[PDB]
């Protein structure tokens, strides 16, 4: 999922874009990746 | 083209690393890629010559020490779990 | 038994009980 | 907290003192020993001149159009020319190109 960013893949972003530039799209790429992981963990803790 | 180690490819743009076995997977008549659930790039079609890589992620692994308590001695044993340690 | 029927950073610990002391 | 892996418990429990158990303390990485590369054999050198060492340009509203393939690109020449007013792009590091 892009999450607004350009790219799904960081790779990309890392080999494309400039240094200074890319911090903007990996922190809309991280804060989506954590929020699904809280998701998980907490229907996980549910379950169990 | 260096195959059976991990390494870091690079397929027209393609990056990634791991181990690019020789495979046999099916045709691939004019397909280049090969894909899975996941957006992963299982399988890929060599740019010079024509053949099926099949690409496999280099080795996870966790580390857990095996240990009795500091009183007691301080000998410890390691596991490295998931792991077909014949590569340590 | 017979009535009942990945690679990124996830792994699935094995049981500590296998099905034969079970 | 590099020393030895008892050392690797003592930090991660964040005491001087380990009971007797199991702890997971990192993971094992395998790191990758080369870099090959491959990329496709032919050489054609597409021609950046008529498209810049042009001799006109046509109009705004008729603006000219060109397609670009099959190239083995050297962009570095255009980066180190100081001929050009402005060089700017987006979405690209142009050193990266
Ligand atoms: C045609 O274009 C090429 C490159 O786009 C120009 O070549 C360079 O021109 C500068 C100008 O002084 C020289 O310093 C370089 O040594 C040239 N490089 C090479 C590889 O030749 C060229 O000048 C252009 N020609 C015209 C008539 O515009
Ligand atoms: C160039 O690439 C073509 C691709 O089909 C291949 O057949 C040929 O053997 C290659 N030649 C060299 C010299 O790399
Ligand atoms: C571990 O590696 C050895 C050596 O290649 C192999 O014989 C064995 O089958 C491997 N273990 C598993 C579970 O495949």
């Amino acid at each position: 999922s892009n999450f607004g960013a350009i790219s799904s893949v960081l790779n990309d972003i890392l080999s494309r874009l400039d240094p200074p530039e890319a911090e903007v799209q990996i922190d809309r790429l991280i804060t989506g990746r954590l929020q699904s992981l809280q998701t998980y963990v907490t229907q996980q803790l549910i379950r169990a | 083209l260096v195959k059976n180690k991990c390494v870091n490819f690079n397929f027209n743009g393609l990056t990634g690393t791991g181990v690019l076995t020789e495979s046999n997977k099916k045709f691939l008549p004019f397909q280049q890629f090969g894909r899975d659930i996941a957006d992963t790039t299982d399988a890929v079609r060599d740019p010079q010559t024509l053949e099926i890589l099949d690409i496999t992620p280099c080795s996870f692994g966790g580390v857990s020490v095996i240990t009795p308590g500091t009183n007691t001695s301080n000998q410890v044993a390691v596991l490295y779990q998931d792991v077909n340690c014949t590569e340590v | 038994f017979n009535k009942v029927t990945k690679f990124n950073g996830l792994t699935v610990l094995p049981p500590l009980l296998t099905d034969e002391m079970i | 907290c590099a020393l030895d892996p008892l050392s690797e418990t003592k930090c991660t429990l964040k005491s001087f003192t380990v009971e007797k158990g199991i702890y997971q303390t990192s993971n094992f990485r395998v790191q990758p020993t080369e870099s090959i590369v491959r990329f496709p054999n032919i050489t054609n050198l597409c021609p950046f001149g008529e498209v810049f060492n042009a001799t006109r340009f046509a109009s705004v509203y008729a603006w000219n159009r060109k397609r670009i393939s099959n190239c083995v690109a050297d962009y570095s020449v255009l980066y180190n020319s100081a001929s050009f007013s402005t060089f700017k792009c987006y979405g690209v590091s142009p050193t990266k190109l």
